[PDB]
């Protein structure tokens, strides 16, 4: 078997943000060359509102 | 110890038919597997430790045979008659039995008085006793060479006593030995050293923990003399005025005095000046104090120059600049020793200098270094010569100290506190160097040259906290050598004495399996891989049941935690490749002896590398000395048969062969393999044949059944049985005679000389020469 | 084949293929080349130094 | 034909880590000092470390050497070729690598190999003819009832998972077809809409 | 090496089906494998235990 957990079933996917829905689901599975943790940010700005 | 075999180890057998004709003498060693495709070389070894033990030759033994022996009754015959090996009395009656056969008259007076007088007694012009005997050619070269190596190793006792008098120490009675013994008196030693270096190079950190820790607790409960602290502290007190109202730089010493590892720290104090470079370590507190710095003094001046590294030397340096001088670690952390040096000496400290201890020679050869001068250091820096400091102006450098300004311009409390304690130190250590210089000459005499010079320390284990050595110092005592303390290192010199043996032997085990079993290493998948199984499948094996090595050295290899597997694994990695010589010792040579004469001799052992398959109607030369009928055996296997070489098929060319029955037709030799056989010499009239068909026909491959001759002896004048041979056999396998069969014609080849040493030998077990002192 | 293929790829650096014949790769071309430039000084030099 | 890099620097001719002054420089930092205004004890716990990590590499490398070889004879030519192109950069957190070196399982495969041979392996890699076979009876099997393909509507995405569908139908007596087609598609579908291109390219 | 042999009867008249196309791993092969490859070695290391 390629892989113990496919990455993603072609068949539900509709387009290319399903895609990458669906990789960050299945990403535990796979040996990720780093492991996620809290994001940090270092620039933000607010745009004015209507 | 010594063995005393009382018999010769003949192994000869008659076997006659029961009609008188024929008879003939077999050597029987047993019958021994060999397995094809794989080394024979290797396998001989196996079976050569099995036949040692068969013919007891195995431990170290010496001949008793001279006692066996009678006398006849005639008045003439002085001569004693032997009664190992085969009895003379057997051939005369197989050879009377043959004369009644042919109607010969039965063996005359005379003829029976030679043959029953042919196994003699004789003694030599050395007084040894020589065995003339019937027995087989292979016993008798394996037994005789066999007491050849073990006769290496059997010396006088006055050649074993002119060989360890350099070790005998002066403090123990001498032994009075018997006057037979120095005259008649004999010991089995092997009196080759192996090296320890293999164990102790390849793990250092191991084995220096291992004896440190052996030695530490020896030290450590050596008596003492008990002084009081209250003397010390009152002159102390006096000489620099403490109050109990104000603080002074006094109190901070004299509060931390402490005795408790008062033992621990002595200890540490042997093993400097036991070991060539036993270095120790000193950590001080973040700020320095006044007992950091005294400490430190203390290291400098009364401890070798060798214990004390150059970054431990300037981390001292470092730790008194701090103090005296006030400054920062920073500000100290880039000089170099000679820029430390000169910032104390221009403040006016002057002890900024280490010193070499001077080397005392041990009076006898140290143990285990045949031709060699130990050595050891002198405790506390003290010339022997002089029985003062090795500085001749200490008197002055102290006076220099109480007069010098540290910490604080004006007065003189830290130059007098320091002074005041040092003149104390070095009180001390002039009165009791003595004692100490006698203990470490004692543990001295317990290790080699080679630990002496190599053991390191290496962990960082034995580590002086500072409180420890200015109360060391400031409270020495003086060494008291009980008499039950004594008695204790009697006993440790002898444990000691059995382990470095029990090492050495070890260590000449596994260097022997290294070469033999392992090759070199390649930078290939396939060469790691192999390496890596046979590494485990020999571990498994010696492991196994008792394991070979002792339990001495799984002790040092799992000294760090890991399993006494895992350690020996790691420890013969290393030792592939090496070039460390090995003794070649007694068994081993025999060993090599019983080898050489499996691989060369394989018909005394039940197998043969060629055999040959011929059809019945097929005429070959055959072996007609034992009168079998059908022989098996000839005298070589033929070249040319009908004018035409015999075909020779390799073992593994005959197995894939599918045209096998156009072959068989003709005939021909296998080869290129070891064929194990058998056979059974009955001593009526049959038909001689084999108890399994020759060969096996498979769809995937042929091969041949075991083989085992039913061999007759033969009478001429019977058609039923000659009828029988040529129709109801239709093809013959044909071997080499065995060696081991002979015809009773030829008895007096059997004749063999036997040596036994003489009677009046005296054999000692405890080849010591001192007795204890008390 | 195996030790032969095997030293070839350390010296050419390349797979040996059937249907293309073996020269020893561009450490041959190096090497025939750099002999040239020895014997003579009118042998010109274009091996990189790279 | 491959190469790989000994595990934990060990030369298997030297049996020994390739510096060869790494006992004297585990001694240097064994004596030294480092940060003596605000440190106590840095150069001997640094230094007991050292020793275990290298007693531990020493001890167990063939293992993990033959370990590494065992995986190699698992990766057909083919994929380790493509498995070439890509690159990748591990980040390992300073608590797992220091652990991994102190507690170093020992990792022993003898009853794996029967001499020199290795069935599991050998065995696992043996499939892979078996899938190529499938992967080109698939192909032209599909090329064959399905010929030129139009896109009159829809997107890319839908096109191929739509006909993947119908391959379902139409081969349904033979499911190896739709097996096969959808493991390329897994591959390829990774990247997006680019990868599907490449699949019905 | 060499194959055993069948019964007399079907080396007489024996016959056997076959086919000769071995095929090929590129069309899987070839693709861009930075995505699944980590799910193929997650895979990989699983083979042995």
């Amino acid at each position: 078997k390629l892989f113990e957990t496919s990455p993603f079933d072609p068949l539900t996917i509709k387009n290319n943000q399903d895609v990458v829905d669906k990789l960050y689901a299945t990403q535990s599975s796979s040996i990720q060359e780093v492991v996620p943790t809290k994001t940090f940010a270092t620039e933000l700005q607010f745009g004015v509102t209507s | 110890e010594l063995i005393k075999v009382p018999t010769i180890p003949h192994n000869l057998v008659l076997i006659q038919s029961d009609n008188g004709k024929h008879a003939l003498i077999k050597e029987d060693l047993g019958q021994w597997p060999v397995e094809t495709g794989i080394s024979l070389v290797n396998q001989a070894g196996v079976f050569a430790v099995q036949l040692a033990n068969k013919l007891g030759i195995d431990k170290p033994f010496v001949l008793d045979a001279g006692s066996n022996y009678f006398t006849d009754t005639s008045f003439i015959d002085t001569r004693k008659y032997c009664t190992d090996g085969l009895s003379p009395r057997e051939i005369q009656k197989a050879l009377n039995r043959q004369r009644a056969y042919y109607d010969r008259p039965e063996l005359t007076i005379s003829e029976n008085k030679t043959l029953l007088s042919q196994s003699i007694i004789y003694p030599d012009a050395d007084g040894n006793d020589v065995s003339i005997i019937f027995s087989g050619a292979m016993s008798h070269a394996i037994f005789t060479y066999a007491q050849s190596q073990w006769n290496k190793n059997i010396i006088k006792l006055d050649d074993y006593i002119r060989e360890i008098t350099l070790t005998v120490p002066k403090q123990y009675r001498p032994r009075r030995f018997k006057e037979i013994e120095h005259t008649h008196g004999y010991v089995y030693r092997e009196l080759n050293q192996g090296s320890l270096l293999p164990l102790v190079d390849a793990n250092l950190k191991e084995s220096s923990s291992y004896y440190f820790k052996k030695l530490m607790s020896s030290i450590s409960n050596v008596p003492v003399d008990a002084r009081t602290l209250q003397s010390a502290t009152a002159a102390l007190a006096a000489d620099t005025g403490q109050a109990v109202n104000r603080a002074q730089h006094v109190s901070m010493l004299t509060n931390r005095l402490t005795t408790a590892n008062a033992p621990t720290v002595r200890a540490i104090t042997v093993l400097t000046c036991m070991f060539k470079q036993f270095r120790i370590g000193m950590t001080y507190a973040l700020d320095p104090n006044i007992m950091d710095v005294a400490a430190a003094t203390c290291m400098l001046l009364f401890r070798p120059a060798q214990s004390i590294s150059d970054e431990q030397y300037r981390y001292c340096l470092q730790t008194m600049a701090v103090f005296l001088t006030n400054t920062t670690y920073d500000i100290v952390n880039n000089d170099t020793i000679d820029v430390l040096k000169m910032k104390l000496r221009n403040q006016g400290w002057p002890f900024v200098e280490r010193y070499n201890a001077v080397e005392i020679d041990m009076s006898v050869e140290p143990l285990r270094s045949p031709g060699q001068v130990g050595r050891y250091y002198n405790p506390f820096n003290i010339d022997p010569l002089t029985k003062k400091h090795v500085e001749d102006r200490l008197e002055e450098f102290i006076n220099q100290v109480q007069v010098g300004r540290f910490r604080n311009a004006s007065g003189n409390a830290v130059g007098t506190t320091l002074a005041a304690f040092l003149r104390a130190c070095r009180d001390k250590t002039s009165a009791n160097w003595r004692g100490y210089s006698v203990l470490v000459s004692r543990y001295r005499s317990l290790i080699p040259n080679e630990l002496f010079e190599s053991l390191r320390n290496i962990s960082g284990e034995y580590n002086i906290n500072p409180q420890d050595e200015h109360s060391f110092f400031f409270a020495l005592a003086q060494i008291n050598a009980d008499d039950e303390f004594i008695g204790a290192i009697d006993k440790e010199s002898a444990e000691y004495l059995d382990e470095y043996a029990t090492l050495a032997r070890d260590i000449s085990n596994s260097l022997t399996l290294v070469k033999a079993a392992f090759g070199p290493l390649e930078r290939t998948s396939g060469s790691i891989i192999n390496h890596a199984n046979n590494l485990n499948k020999v571990i498994n094996h010696v492991f196994a049941d008792k394991p070979l090595i002792s339990e001495t050295m799984l002790k040092i290899l799992t000294i760090d935690g890991t399993t006494g597997k895992d350690g020996y694994r790691n420890w013969l990695d290393k030792l592939v490749g090496h070039n460390y010589p090995v003794y070649v010792e007694p068994v081993v040579n025999i060993m090599n002896f019983i080898s050489a004469r499996f691989v060369a001799d394989s018909s005394y052992f039940g197998y043969t590398n060629e055999i040959m398959i011929m059809p019945n109607h097929i005429n070959v030369p055959v072996d007609d000395r034992f009168g079998f009928r059908d022989s098996p055996f000839c005298t070589s296997l033929p070249r040319t048969i009908m004018g035409n070489d015999v075909r020779r098929i390799s073992y593994n060319v005959f197995s894939m062969m599918e045209d096998i029955d156009d072959v068989i037709s003709e005939g021909f030799i296998l080869y290129d393999a070891y064929f194990n056989f058998s056979y059974d010499i009955m001593t009526t009239d049959g038909v001689t044949r084999l108890k399994e068909d020759i060969l096996i026909v498979t769809d995937t491959g042929n091969d041949i059944k075991p083989i085992h001759f039913y061999i007759y002896f033969e009478n001429r004048n019977d058609k039923k049985l000659r009828y029988e041979s040529k129709m109801n056999v239709s093809y013959r396998l044909y071997i080499k005679t065995p060696a081991c069969l002979l015809p009773l014609s030829d008895y007096m080849r059997a004749q063999h000389d036997y040596v036994s040493p003489s009677s009046s030998r005296v054999y000692i077990k405890d080849p010591a020469v001192v007795y204890t002192r008390s | 084949d195996v030790p032969f293929v095997q030293a070839y790829s350390k010296f050419a650096d390349d797979n040996p293929r059937h249907l293309r014949v073996k020269t020893g790769g561009k450490m041959a071309n190096a090497l025939t080349n750099v002999i040239r430039s020895y014997y003579s000084i009118n042998a010109p030099a274009i091996v990189p130094q790279v």
